[PDB]
């Protein structure tokens, strides 16, 4: 009876996101709603209501991007490519070369903020904008008042001094004429340097060359009359969709498959020694913290815990200060005792050995809480029927405990594996690569695993920002460690 | 294998959960500790067994202090409630783990393996996952396991507690066959009264760890201690009546119903330390009742409800005067109304009698067996 | 060490020998039964009265100490519906020991109900610590019968 | 109270030894964050040890502008309980989400029959195999296009990053299932009998049963949602926007490189915490 | 009140648990289900609830077809073997549950819960929560929920399993109490075969769901279905002989004992269609052995155990001629030592015959009582 | 659907009428029983024998299908220690029905042992879903007996 109600939005709110481009978004504002209406609907399936809002998140907040982030491997998104064509055509019709008319300014601050307002001498109407700061540019929209402004002009010393910030306003009027700062005391009105007709063709109007979108590579494009390639091109790129060249330029040759197939074999490392030593070094003191004979078993407890409990964050970017090679106090302890200073940033091999030891400081205490509850699951007949034939301690876990707990550990077991394998959140703020992999395209490391390899290239400080190529190799590792699932589930 | 306890005592702290208790236990025989859930018999076993530390006293075990002893060194097999099978070895491993560790010999590991597994029936399940057998299977590898060791004592702690109602009585006579063909100390143990009065030739009752009283099967059932044993043993519970004692003599007492009647009746019981005025508790036993016709002594009452068992005959009578109901048991069959009134007798000789504290007169009226 | 006051005079029977297999095995609790002979049931310790049941026929208290009592009057006294007894004290009401809280007429009970006998148990059995019984006849409202240890 | 042979001493000994040992050599790194605030200035050159008690870390990170007698009053070189209070702005609001969505799916695993409950479970754990830190391209532009659209749930915002941890709750509602399962299977079916509907005896049983589980998955993503970097990072951008994850971030600059005022924001981010993440732990015992 | 049954079928896909079962239960009839760990038993009471959906049948609870009727309007109560007490609601509101949802009255919940609360002494426990209660106290708990709600029938799934050993048999008592003060139909279920002959009018043995017999528990006593319901109820294990037809008569069969002196026995029993050289099991419970002295058909033995359980004595016999060991109930006291020769005597009237499928011929030795 | 062919001849018996608590209650396996007339215990069905008695007076055996039988000469035969007893096959041998496994002397063994009577039951009954005996006297491996249900 309240389907009516909520079908007018499923509906409604569909084909305004149909409309308006988006049509990536636009699917699962339907597909997973219709589904949540049929649910809420009758009820003849009356689990699914509750299991519903829970899918809804999952849908869209965990599926969605993963989705999404394989559809981003097939387009061409990046540093060059950020905006559609759509929106790469108006800031080129904000081009202009200057074509001076009068405009006089005055700089009146209202507030904690600065104002803007003209005075045209042809029209008589004056110009105001609207409260703005200075800094970097922007465009702002001016209003229509014939009152004069209030308060007293900024003198020739305050615009100077803010000539940088205040000369990058591009301001527009209500009719719609662009102007910018021309003098200390003008602003002048411009004319575009591009105009665009019907068909999507841009021409110029200084040089009077004509340009046209050029869906190959994302840009803007110019011809003589004939052709449909050559001369220069404008590098306000816009996302445009390409091939499969995202996929074969890592796998046919290239300098990008050479650390990719390099940093493979360290990821799948990596990830087994951290599991290795964690599951041994939890299960060892797991046994021991619950072991019978003890006397501070509360105490001992919680101090060993301490690594997983103080935040990941904090707990690493402590041993980034400490790991320092001239400077940080665990250095100049190894340099007491021993004579020795291990480069834990520059040395390749000493990197990787740092990553490990903070990696598995981190790891332990949860496959001991792990375990430990694991443990629990063990009757105390069995220690006790072999204790009875004379059984000892050592002899009780390598008979007893260990192959009674590697089948209920197995699943748990790869399951790290797989969380390791994707540790983004150590080696982007420990080392932030490492050691610098030399004679690449793209930033890369000794000590970078796939998670950050891809996050590195889409989001490098001026490194050339290829998201649509990041997102696709990071489809290459969904298959990698997404798929890996098949064992944790079938087999276990 | 005689083992003996002397002055034994246990506590968490400051909770004393058994009392010093003293028990003598000779070679061969096989005793049974009883009592409800939770009164000392789950924790005196395992005080044997040397799974629990003694707070004070000492332990003989064939003539040789076991207080400070290890487990292993006792000389000792035990069977668990819960069986104790591990999930992760096989049948043939689960029995043979004893001396695989400390000690294998492969050739004769296989060897007793077998020789256990036939006298048992478990030759054709050996490589076999304790998963896969049935209940009464598994208890059978339990078993089995304690047998291949083959110790000085065997500790049962309840086994059969995990099997079926048929099933738990028809392999009570298997631990019978067990025991006598073996011929060595068995300490049972079991919460069902009549688990070890088919079993034991010595039964040991604990009410709250304190030992109630240590003697023959049928001593337990005809001389009881106190309130406690008396109430305990028997298929139906014994009937309590509050009497008054009237007079006592050389060897007897004299009691008064609490009825409005109060009828005084002559008890041939040892009248010792027993004080007159004292309200103390009449037993009678539902099988010993007698016919109205019969004896003396008589009461009558309306029928409440009639149970009938084919093989035997359960009524319960509530008497008018006393305010107290009674439980009659009557063989073969007999067909009575519920509500048609029914007299029966109240025989002397087949009465118990216990003071306030709970202490039992001893009986002396002789009865076969004892 | 406390030590509890008989609600109504006569003599101590043992709590098993209670016609009634609630009382009996000590399910509601454990402590002792008292052959009524007097005629008010007494407040056995310095406490809050807990509930009073409809019937009138009993009672629960628990004492400041911090033992929660219950005395109850017979065995199967429900089904007489409240004939023969009458409350004088109140659900909540404070008193203490040798205060009366409910008069009963005995000889009419006595040939109506099942049982006279009234059982005199402790709830929360898990404070006590240590338990002994008393014998002998008692008064009321004076001569104890329970010592309970907390 | 089993009787030990080989008199335990030796055996438990040793262990006592390598606990401790092992317990001193984990805490270590700790302790280094307790001494660099005690220590003076941020330089490593020196003996170890603390030369000079100083309460410059203890001031400069907490929002003080003290200073010394050389170099000029110096404000606070970032705003810490800035950055404090926007992480509890995120994990207070995310914490309710993730209990709001997770507490009534979790019902449906444990106490209730459907045929999709044997396919639908294998797909929760399947998909949070693959963590949120995979799509870290795709998130910055869905939030993009989403941000234009409805503004306070954009790039840069509060709400941008609360309706990202709502995804992440497959492993906390299987806390919940287990703690479903945990309670008598009847009681379902017994509120049944009685007159009451699914949802009817889910409200008013199973509900006030389940807050204690409630409580702790909440502190737990409460918890959770501090430590949270690579999704926090990369949806803030502005300085005065920070949270307490990202912003410890910008202590260790190579160039402004402040070792020295790391230690104080360190208890501030250890000592709230602290009491909390231990208390939390031990606060199950159903 | 008057719920029964028609053919009804149960089914997990494939899996047939209940095969087409007949049940006739009339207003005010106390009728309890019996039979192994998982037989139908614990599924059956289930389906009449609506807890469970049927395959195939129907279900007539007071004259009308409850199949597809919702649990809630049935108009049924139930206790289950968790109890199914709400841990977060005191003792007051666990019984008043039913009648404080849809529809609710302040003023009658406070007077029916009194009522209940007042007989089964929980009055002074109204605001306490479950788990401050004992074992038995949660029990009362349950049986007091469904006594608020005054259902026309009362589903019992087996409430005496979790209290103790002395005091299960003891509360078995007060079910008999409350049926007949009460006056209701009440389906009860067990597993212990003497729970269902102290209670039941009349007892519905299930066998792998199959309805082996139903009846009252005197009939299944003296005259059972098949090999299975004579060999289920009973203290002991009723003695199975592999006899031998050899000659049929007018309304007697004669048979011959597997021994190698292949003695002969008319047997009073059904001897209508039975076929001359098929071997059937002859039935022969140890309460109805008659010493040698008595009958005609003499058995020798050697005596291997003996149980002395006080109010009677079990012996087992080993009989030279064949190779079976032979239970024989007397009783009082009998003392008898382990290896003394032992007869006793099989009296014909007293016994049963069992065909190679199972089934039973029907006995024409008149009991009093059927 | 498979069917399990008699080991040696002689006739059908109720499996719960066998003198032992063991094979009776069914705990071992369920089956039949049959009275000895011959003198060779044969293979029930084709597939690989598991094991075989030290005493040589039983044997058990796992079908191609996948069962695991059970076949055991008397009752408590085993003090005997293999006396009157003669093997014949091998533990791990591949047979088929109608292959000799165990020969034994009978006059010897219906004088000598505890009982004569044969139990032969299946141990993995959770693998069969339904399982059917049959009735009348049989022959050597030949006659079938019980006809189980994979
Ligand atoms: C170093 C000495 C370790 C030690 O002596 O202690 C061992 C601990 O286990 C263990 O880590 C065993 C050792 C792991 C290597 C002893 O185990 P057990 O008491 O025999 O087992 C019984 C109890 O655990 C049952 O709950």
């Amino acid at each position: 009876s309240v389907l009516g109600l909520l079908g007018l939005l499923v509906g409604y709110l569909v084909v305004l996101m149909y409309a308006q481009g988006e049509y990536l978004f636009a699917i699962t504002t339907l597909i997973l709603s219709s589904a949540g209406l049929y649910i809420f609907a009758n009820r003849k399936a009356y689990a699914w209501r509750y299991v519903y809002p829970g899918m809804a998140g999952m849908g869209l907040f965990v599926l969605f991007p993963l989705v999404c982030t394989i559809a981003i491997a097939f387009t061409n998104y990046s540093s060059t490519n950020q905006l559609t064509f759509e929106r790469a055509q108006e800031v080129l019709l904000d081009r202009s070369w200057q074509a001076g008319k009068t405009y006089n300014f005055g700089l009146y601050p209202a507030g904690d903020e600065w104002q803007l307002a003209l005075s045209d001498g042809e029209t008589g109407k004056n110009y105001l904008s609207d409260a703005f700061k200075f800094g970097g540019e922007q465009k702002l929209q001016l209003k229509e008042t014939t009152a004069q402004p209030e308060g007293e002009r900024a003198n020739l010393r305050v615009i100077t001094q803010n000539r940088q910030a205040l000369s990058d306003i591009t301001a527009i009027l209500p009719d719609g004429n662009k102007v910018m700062m021309s003098s200390l005391r003008q602003f002048s009105g411009t004319q575009p340097l591009y105009t665009l007709d019907g068909d999507g063709t841009l021409t110029n109007n200084q040089s009077g060359v004509k340009y046209r979108p050029n869906n190959q590579i994302g840009f803007y494009q110019s011809i003589t009359a004939d052709g449909n390639w050559g001369d220069e091109k404008l590098s306000p790129g816009y996302t445009v969709t390409t091939g499969w060249k995202n996929f074969t330029r890592v796998f046919t040759d290239e300098g990008i498959q050479k650390p990719f197939l390099a940093i493979f074999v360290w990821t799948v490392v990596f990830s087994l020694i951290t599991v290795f030593l964690t599951v041994a070094v939890g299960m060892v003191l797991a046994c021991l913290v619950q072991w019978e004979a003890l006397r501070g078993k509360a105490v001992y407890r919680v101090l060993l815990i301490l690594p997983y409990a103080v935040p990941s964050f904090i707990s690493i970017l402590i041993f980034k200060g400490l790991f320092n090679q001239s400077f940080g106090e665990i250095n100049m302890m190894l340099s007491a005792l021993f004579g020795v200073k291990p480069a834990w940033f520059s040395d390749p091999t000493t990197a990787r050995t740092m990553l490990i030891i903070v990696n598995t400081w981190l790891g332990y205490p949860y496959m001991m809480i792990l375990c430990m509850g694991l443990l629990k699951a063990i009757p105390d007949d069995l220690y006790e029927a072999s204790a009875m034939d004379g059984a000892g301690p050592f002899q009780n876990f390598f008979k007893i405990t260990l192959p009674l707990l590697i089948k209920p550990l197995t699943p748990l077991m790869i399951a790290s594996f797989a969380f390791n394998f994707n540790n983004f959140v150590l080696i982007q703020l420990l080392t932030n690569g490492g050691p610098d992999r030399l004679g690449t395209t793209t930033p890369a490391g000794y000590t970078d695993l796939l998670v950050n390899y891809t996050y590195r290239i889409a989001f490098e400080g001026g490194g050339g920002q290829d998201f649509g190529l990041a997102a696709a190799i990071a489809t290459l590792i969904f298959l990698l460690v997404g798929a890996l699932a098949i064992v944790n589930l079938k087999a276990t | 294998a005689s083992v003996q306890l002397q002055n034994v005592t246990k506590a968490w702290g400051e909770v004393v959960v058994s009392k010093d208790i003293n028990l003598d236990i000779h070679e061969g025989e096989f005793v049974v500790f009883v009592g409800p859930s939770g009164c000392g018999k789950s924790t005196l076993l395992r005080m044997i067994a040397g799974l629990e530390t003694i707070t004070s006293g000492d332990l003989f075990i064939g003539e040789k202090r076991m207080n400070d002893t290890p487990p292993a060194e006792r000389g000792v097999g035990m069977v668990f409630q819960s069986y104790a099978l591990y999930p992760h070895l096989s049948v043939a491993e689960n029995m043979s783990f004893g001396l695989k560790l400390a000690g294998a010999k492969k050739e004769v590991i296989n060897q007793r393996v077998n020789q256990v597994a036939e006298v048992l029936q478990l030759a054709h399940l050996l490589d076999r996952k304790p998963k896969a057998l049935s209940g009464g299977q598994r208890q059978r590898v339990a078993i089995g396991r304690t047998l291949v060791a083959e110790p000085s004592v065997f500790l049962l702690d309840e086994p059969l507690s995990n099997l079926d109602a048929a099933l738990r009585v028809q392999m009570r006579i298997e631990i019978s066959r067990l025991h006598k063909r073996l011929g060595r100390t068995m300490i049972y143990v079991t919460h069902d009264q009549v688990e070890a009065m088919t079993l034991a030739d010595k039964i040991v009752v604990l009410d709250a760890g304190r030992v109630a009283q240590v003697g023959k099967p049928l001593e337990l059932y005809h001389y009881p201690a106190d309130r406690f044993v008396a109430g305990f043993i028997g298929s139906p519970k014994m009937n309590f009546l509050p009497v008054k004692v009237t007079a006592t003599a050389i060897d007897q007492v004299q009691v008064e119903l609490p009825m409005p009647n109060r009828q005084q009746v002559w008890l041939p019981v040892e009248s010792r330390d027993v004080q007159v005025g004292a309200n103390m508790s009449l037993g009678i036993r539902p099988e010993h009742l007698l016919p109205s016709d019969i004896a003396d002594v008589i009461l009558e009452g309306e029928v409440q409800v009639v149970e009938q068992l084919g093989n035997e005959t359960q009524i319960h009578i509530q008497i008018p005067s006393i305010r107290q109901n009674l439980v009659y048991r009557q063989n073969d069959v007999v067909l009575v109304e519920e509500g048609a009134t029914f007299a029966i007798g109240l025989p002397p000789e087949r009465c118990h009698l216990f003071r306030e504290d709970g202490t039992a007169c001893r009986r002396l009226h002789k009865e076969p067996g004892v | 060490t406390i030590e509890i006051i008989a609600p109504l005079s006569g003599e101590i029977v043992n709590i098993e020998d209670v016609p009634d297999v609630v009382f009996a095995e000590k399910i509601v609790g454990d402590g002792i039964a008292i052959k009524p002979t007097g005629n008010k049931m007494v407040a056995p310790v310095d406490g809050t009265i807990g509930k009073i049941f409809e019937t009138n026929h009993a009672f629960s208290i628990e004492s400041d100490s911090g033992v929660e009592l219950f005395v109850h009057f017979g065995i199967d006294t429900v089904e007489l519906k409240g004939e023969g007894f009458k409350r004088i004290a109140e659900e909540g009401q404070r008193v203490k020991v040798g205060d009366t809280v409910i008069e009963f007429d005995l000889p009419l009970l006595e040939e109506k109900a099942k049982s006279t006998l009234t059982p005199v148990v402790i709830s929360n059995m898990d404070e006590i610590k240590e338990l002994i019984k008393l014998s002998g006849s008692v008064t009321v409202g004076e001569t104890p019968v329970i010592r309970i240890k907390k | 109270a089993m009787v030990q042979p080989k008199s335990q001493k030796a055996r438990l000994f040793i262990t006592h030894l390598l606990l401790l040992l092992f317990i001193a050599a984990i805490m270590f790194p700790l302790l280094m964050v307790v001494a660099i605030s005690l220590r003076q200035g941020n330089f490593a050159t020196g003996s170890l040890i603390p030369e000079q008690i100083s309460w410059d870390h203890w001031k400069l990170a907490l929002g003080f502008s003290v200073e010394q007698a050389d170099g000029r009053i110096t404000p606070p070189p970032f705003p810490v309980l800035l950055w404090l209070w926007n992480s509890v702005k995120v994990a207070g609001i995310s914490a309710i989400g993730i209990v709001a969505l997770s507490t009534t799916c979790a019902y449906a695993f444990a106490r209730m029959r459907f045929p999709g409950k044997a396919t639908l479970l294998k797909g929760m754990l399947i998909f949070q195999m693959f963590p949120a830190v995979l799509s870290l391209v795709a998130l910055y532009a869905l939030f993009d296009r989403l941000g234009e659209y409805i503004p306070f749930i954009g790039l840069n915002t509060h709400g941008g990053v609360i309706f990202a941890y709502l995804g992440g709750i497959a492993l906390h509602v299987w806390t919940i299932k287990g703690y479903f399962e945990t309670i008598d299977s009847s009681l379902e079916e017994a509120a049944a009998l009685d007159g009451a509907t699914p949802w009817q005896a889910f409200r008013l049983v199973l509900l006030p049963l389940s807050v204690p589980i409630l409580a702790v998955v909440f502190i737990l993503s409460f918890i959770a949602a501090i430590t949270e970097v690579p999704v926090a990072s990369l949806l803030l951008r502005d300085v005065n926007s920070y949270t307490l994850a990202v912003g410890m971030q910008q202590y260790l600059n190579p160039q402004n490189y402040l070792w020295g005022d790391f230690a104080a924001a360190a208890v501030m981010s250890a000592l709230p915490i602290t009491i909390v993440f231990l208390l939390a732990q031990r606060w199950l015992v159903n």
